[PDB]
């Protein structure tokens, strides 16, 4: 709905400060986090930042740690809300590519340069993470330089790859539209002469599918194309209609031709389900 | 030693300045030139009349207190730098609530040439103000506007013109649609003079031209409706002994498109007057009831 | 240069602590608005929506000075370091000042010592509505405004002739409602604090029977 | 690239009457144009800058009007030392000038 | 506040001429410097501008490669040259300074070049 | 649903600090708000309360009052969202029994 | 979500004093100025140190120089709970917290009680 996700991190950053070098103490230096503020920090941002803040329970969570030869090591725990638009024309059989754009603000690549610290062992904990919607599959890490009018500025990007659960659209969506197909099917047996029950069965099975939509619709945003739940769904809506298509048909030749009324009724009780099932072959080896 | 000649220069700027008066207090109009790059073109909410935006808002003008000359020719200094010297006040006139981003740390950036110059750019998140005629719903399009100018001076003090040419001058990345049922089909810019009570004020403008896609609402109300009214059709097809069927099929179909209507009535803000989508649902409701 | 000198002079010895004449007579503070939008009617939360430049002006005798300059025009920068009155909203639910992209605050003094500070608000504030004859329901909905620890011995407010002005009202955000017109009024509410100079203005709205025609009737 | 489209290419006006000059713009132009004034052996004098702003020192007669596209410059009363052309120019782009507009006197 | 360009020219065609406009009253780095050309009874033909703080210039699609202009920021000086000038480039030029709105404020005093024998 | 209901009101707190009295002028003397970060005032809090501020629009909603004989009055405009839960098994014919807790 | 005292003591022996009182009973303005503990929790989402009227802080200093530092706080926590028996399921919700930059070399934390009486 909102085209974004929320991450928190614990978002490390070293360098080092001739300044900040001390000969006398041996040991590594971590100090109360206030610090900081008397300390010069790169302007780090994030460009796809919506929403974001540093956790301050029971103080601001950040870390300020000198060593000798000068090098800070200075940590915040963020919570960011980030953009990602997302392509939901396999929707919900669709992988996503979500991205973190890290850049400096204020200075150009002629003050500052960024760098993954181990280059790719620097980001820890995807594997140890359980979305119940999605599966991580790949994440990677970017280093490249953008331009703006006001300079070229260094950039780091983190990306993930998410592919979509389809366990509870299985449960919610797909199953009940298969169901209201067997269902609208179970008319091919009653007798062409019931007017009023095969009617019942034909009018409610295809209206039950125009109106299914509005369920599952609420999640969705207003996207411009189909998507592969809304084709299925209109798949099942065909079918439907067809099947009270089929009993208009019966039922308009049946005063004149009932052999022709039952040889119809048999065809569409065989054919009916053997369609339905090439559709479904179909439209799964196509998305799947 | 760098540090020392740095921290003497930036002290000697620093030193009996007064941030409370504009440049040219006594004897000039502060000239200010602006840009904007979107970085982003946020959703749009016509349930709240209102669109997003992030920019780099990008200001720049000279300020003859703050010459230095030394080893180099522009200080790239920090944000907190920005608070000590004067800056204009400019807001947006028909913003609503916008965000000026700190994380991690201020997204400001100041920029001091030696003959005085002043680059001055932050990020912000813009909410503004969009009003929508909504007569031609779902196939309508709008001219999202964005004005800003000084609060406290009027153009007898400080006036606002585009750093670039007026067509140049507010430019929207490629990459930048957070847009789902519309397309941003252009910009447009204009400058101008409001007058209030306290006086006459410069105000520029900003035009974002934006054209709905129908597929939403396509998909998820046309197509319904037609298919009820073709439902509809279907019963004349039937045995005229078929009264319960017939009478199932006329109810059904009627009750159906009563429910499409309430149901697509809330996709739309809950305007006063009917659109093109509601005489659309009138008719079929009458092909039905027919 | 010369204004640098005019604003240490005003500011030397200044207690911005003390209202002007504090133990003299009550300070008059004459107040305007204009209406930038009547946002939208919530119904179920009963509250409106409202934006507004509001102004206050009034005279502080330490704030005299002679000089050739007649009026100094100043942003944000000393609001925060003169008097300035605690008017507050007393019908709000909530309310916020506007701070993108500095404050959208403004202070001028002139040499005689009269001060006027105006700043743009967006206030949210409760309209109890008598929901009878819903949907052809019209309603008076206020905006209440005092000084919060000023009694009226010590603080008198005061609508100017040209008080509150309304702009086009057409972009404005009323869908259910159309602006009929408003009025302003002043009383004298007792508290558990004292008795206040409490100035109210009064917009009347009357429903549009255009969306619950084709909603429901 | 804008066209300016200025008109008439030729207007004689008698000392002392209304007079109004046109021009307009192919595309969308929205208040940045200007009117010159140039007068033989001298270079172009900005009359008008923006729609409708009189540039410092001119006389208070001419008064410009505009649109997105449609922009008039009118002079309230013609006297005799407007022996000069008059150009019709946009800045909203790159800019670009009108074909210009001779004045003469009957 | 003033702008004082170079005297006329008569230059052979197929050479290369080089005009020159020199500010006095303000610092060309603070606004935009545009040259016109104006052909005899004709109108105003936009050649290019310069942004003297950066050196960014911009030319019509009609004078690319005809014409180049540069700046001196110490002189406080504009250049236009017109390197590759054939028969039909005589004309008067103008040097304009991008004022209030952006429009040509101040003008400078025309070169008026000639391409003959 | 969330077992809460939300509260504006005016408190106020008054006490007597001898610090704080004087004789030379007879007034009561109202103070401008910020002059309460330099007075000692109590830490009174609520305990049942979710989301609560102080309103500030103009200026901070809050008054300080000084008397002669040393009374402090100290008033605050506080919206807060207190805690709730409500016994729904007579709903909707129900009574419920809500609460503010002041303590130290 | 819960809400918690949460309640912290340690030795600063740069802060013994000698005089009328065994214990001082400071506001949360004097816990600024001394060194106090940056405890976080590692499970929190977005939580609340709840300063209304002024900030529930209590700070208290004995002679020895024993610190007590109590917070009033509210805490929204990641509980992630596996629903297969649902609505038939139990769930045992975390609460974990500790120091954010200081090592176990440098700070340790301990239950001021039996650990089974501690909470
Ligand atoms: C419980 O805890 C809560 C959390 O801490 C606490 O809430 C906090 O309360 C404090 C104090 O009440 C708030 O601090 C004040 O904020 C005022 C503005 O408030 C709005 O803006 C802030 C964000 O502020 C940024 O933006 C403004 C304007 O752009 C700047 O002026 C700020 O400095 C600050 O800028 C930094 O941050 C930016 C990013 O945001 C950066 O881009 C920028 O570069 C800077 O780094 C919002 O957070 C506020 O929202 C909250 O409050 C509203 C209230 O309605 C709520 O509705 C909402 O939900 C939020 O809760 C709000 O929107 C400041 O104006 C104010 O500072 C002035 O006053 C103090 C006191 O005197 C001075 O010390 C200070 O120096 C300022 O005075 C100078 O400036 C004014 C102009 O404003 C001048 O007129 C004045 O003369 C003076 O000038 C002099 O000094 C200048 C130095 O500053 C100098 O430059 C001049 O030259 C001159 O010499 C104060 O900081 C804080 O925001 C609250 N935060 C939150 C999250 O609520 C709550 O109160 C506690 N409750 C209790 C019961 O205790
Ligand atoms: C946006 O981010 C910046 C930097 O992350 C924040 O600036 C910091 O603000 C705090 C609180 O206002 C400053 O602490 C203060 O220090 C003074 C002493 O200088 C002290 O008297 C105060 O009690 C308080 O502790 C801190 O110094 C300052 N740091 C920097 C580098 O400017 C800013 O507050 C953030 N804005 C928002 C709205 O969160
Ligand atoms: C998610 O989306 C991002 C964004 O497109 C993908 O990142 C892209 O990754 C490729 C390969 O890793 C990059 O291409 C490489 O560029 C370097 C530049 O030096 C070149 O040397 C290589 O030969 C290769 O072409 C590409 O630049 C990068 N995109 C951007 C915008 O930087 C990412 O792969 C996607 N998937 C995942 C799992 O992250
Ligand atoms: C706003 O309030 C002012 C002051 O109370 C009103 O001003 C009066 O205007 C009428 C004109 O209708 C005059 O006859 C009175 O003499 C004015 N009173 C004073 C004290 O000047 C004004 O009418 C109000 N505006 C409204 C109600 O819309
Ligand atoms: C400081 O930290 C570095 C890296 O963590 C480590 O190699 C070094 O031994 C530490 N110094 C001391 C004195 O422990
Ligand atoms: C001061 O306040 C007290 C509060 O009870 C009141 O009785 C007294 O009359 C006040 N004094 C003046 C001079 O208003
Ligand atoms: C809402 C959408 C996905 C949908 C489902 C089923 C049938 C139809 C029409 C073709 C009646 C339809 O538009």
């Amino acid at each position: 709905v909102n085209m974004d996700y929320t991450l928190t991190m614990y978002f490390q950053q070293a360098w080092r400060d001739k300044r900040l070098s001390y000969n006398v103490i041996p040991l590594n230096l971590t100090l109360d986090n206030r610090v900081a503020d008397q300390l010069w920090v790169p302007d780090t941002y994030f460009l796809n930042d919506k929403k974001s803040f540093v956790h301050g329970v029971t103080v601001k969570n950040r870390m300020i740690r000198l060593h000798p030869d000068g090098t800070v090591l200075y940590g915040l725990r963020i919570t960011t809300t980030a953009a990602c638009m997302m392509d939901l024309r396999r929707y919900p059989l669709d992988e996503q590519n979500c991205t973190l754009e890290i850049e400096s603000y204020g200075y150009t690549t002629d003050d500052i340069e960024f760098y993954w610290r181990g280059d790719d062992n620097a980001v820890t904990g995807v594997t140890k993470i359980e979305l119940p919607q999605f599966s991580i599959v790949d994440y990677k890490l970017i280093t490249k330089k953008v331009v703006f009018s006001t300079g070229s500025y260094p950039r780091l990007s983190l990306s993930f790859k998410l592919k979509r659960n389809i366990g509870y659209f299985i449960l919610q969506t797909y199953m009940p539209s298969i169901l209201i197909t067997i269902l609208s099917w179970v008319s091919f047996w009653i007798n062409y002469d019931a007017s009023a029950a095969r009617v019942a069965l034909g009018i409610t099975t295809v209206l039950t599918m125009t109106t299914i939509n509005t369920h599952l619709r609420e999640t969705l945003p207003k996207i411009p194309y189909v998507k592969a739940i809304d084709m299925y769904l209109m798949g099942c809506f065909v079918f439907v209609f067809m099947a009270l298509l089929e009993y208009a048909l019966v039922n308009y030749i049946f005063f004149s031709q009932p052999a022709r009324a039952a040889a119809i009724d048999r065809w569409s009780r065989i054919f009916f389900p053997v369609v339905f099932s090439f559709f479904n072959i179909v439209y799964w080896l196509y998305y799947v | 030693d760098n540090t020392t000649v740095f921290t003497r220069i930036l002290d000697r700027l620093l030193d009996g300045y007064d941030n409370r008066l504009r440049p040219g207090l006594g004897e000039r109009v502060t000239e200010v030139k602006t840009d904007i790059f979107v970085t982003s073109f946020g959703p749009v909410s016509d349930h709240d009349m209102e669109y997003t935006i992030d920019v780099f808002f990008r200001q720049s003008w000279k300020d003859e207190r703050l010459k230095f000359k030394g080893p180099m020719t522009v200080l790239r200094l920090n944000n907190l730098m920005a608070s000590k010297i004067w800056t204009p006040d400019t807001f947006f006139h028909n913003g609503k609530k916008s965000v000026a981003h700190n994380m991690t740390m201020p997204n400001k950036l100041l920029r001091i040439t030696e003959d005085g110059t002043l680059l001055y750019t932050m990020r912000l998140t813009v909410r503004a103000e969009c009003p929508m005629h909504l007569e031609d719903f779902p196939m309508d399009a709008h001219a999202c506007p964005l004005k800003f100018g000084s609060y406290a001076y009027t153009r007898a003090e400080v006036v606002y013109e585009w750093t670039r040419e007026p067509a140049r001058s507010v430019v929207v990345a490629e990459d930048g649609s957070r847009l789902n049922q519309y397309d941003l089909l252009g910009q447009t810019v204009d400058s101008g003079i409001v007058q209030s009570s306290t006086g006459e004020y410069v105000v520029m403008t900003t035009h974002f031209h934006l054209k709905r896609k129908i597929g939403y609402f396509v998909i998820q109300t046309y197509l319904p409706c037609i298919m009820t009214v073709i439902l509809s059709q279907v019963s004349f097809w039937l045995n005229r002994e078929s009264v319960p069927a017939r009478t199932v099929f006329g109810v059904t179909t009627v009750l159906t498109m009563t429910t499409l209507s309430i149901s697509a009535r809330n996709s739309l803000p809950k305007v006063a007057y009917a659109t093109a989508m509601d005489w659309f649902i009138a008719v079929c409701y009458a092909f039905v009831f027919s | 240069g010369d204004v640098t000198v005019i604003l240490n002079n005003l500011l030397e010895g200044y207690d911005n602590k003390l209202r002007p004449d504090i133990g003299v007579k009550p300070t008059l503070i004459h107040t305007d608005m204009y209406v930038n939008s009547i946002g939208p009617v919530n119904a179920i939360n009963m509250e409106y929506t409202i934006d507004i430049f509001f102004a206050q002006t009034w005279y502080d005798r330490r704030l005299k000075f002679n000089s050739t300059i007649k009026v100094l025009r100043l942003n944000s920068n000393m609001v925060g370091k003169i008097w300035i009155p605690d008017t507050f909203f007393r019908n709000s639910k909530k309310a916020d000042a506007h701070w993108i992209t500095t404050p959208n605050r403004m202070l001028r003094i002139w040499n005689d010592g009269r001060v006027l500070y105006t700043l743009r608000l967006t206030i949210d504030a409760e309209c109890q509505l008598q929901l009878h004859n819903f949907p052809m329901d019209e309603h008076s909905c206020p905006l209440e405004f005092s000084s919060y620890g000023y009694p009226r011995e010590e603080i008198v407010y005061q609508w100017k002739r040209s008080s509150v002005e309304v702009g086009d009202t057409r972009s404005w955000r009323l869908y259910q409602f159309s602006f009929v017109g408003l009025r302003n009024t002043t009383e004298v509410v007792k508290t558990t604090s004292g008795d206040y100079v409490v100035m109210s203005v009064y917009f009347d709205l009357s429903r549009r029977m255009g969306y619950f025609t084709i909603q429901t009737y | 690239n804008i066209v300016m489209t200025q008109s008439p290419k030729s207007m004689s006006m008698s000392v002392g009457e209304r007079v109004t000059l046109s021009c307009k713009a192919s595309e969308y132009v929205g208040t940045y144009v200007s009117w010159y004034q140039q007068k033989p052996e001298q270079s172009p004098k900005l009359l008008i800058y923006g729609a409708s702003n009189r540039y410092t020192g001119v006389p208070d007669r001419f008064t410009g009007s505009g649109s997105a596209t449609d922009f008039t410059l009118t002079i309230g009363s013609v006297q005799a030392e407007d022996l000069a052309d008059y150009h019709c120019g946009q800045s909203y782009s790159y800019p670009t000038f009108g074909a210009g507009t001779k004045l003469e006197l009957k | 506040v003033q702008l004082q360009q170079s005297g006329a020219e008569l230059v052979k065609p197929g050479a290369s001429v080089k005009l020159s406009c020199t500010a006095s009253g303000f610092n060309i780095k603070d606004t935009y410097m545009y040259w016109v050309k104006q052909r005899p009874e004709q109108g105003l033909e936009w050649i290019g501008r310069i942004d003297p703080a950066n050196g960014d210039t911009k030319y019509d699609p009609k004078f690319q490669g005809k014409a180049t202009i540069t700046t001196d920021t110490f002189s406080n000086t504009a250049y236009l040259q017109l390197s590759s000038l054939t028969s039909e480039d005589t004309a008067v030029y103008y040097c304009a300074r991008k004022g209030l709105r952006w429009a040509m404020d101040y003008w400078g005093q025309g070169t008026s070049v000639t391409v003959s024998t």
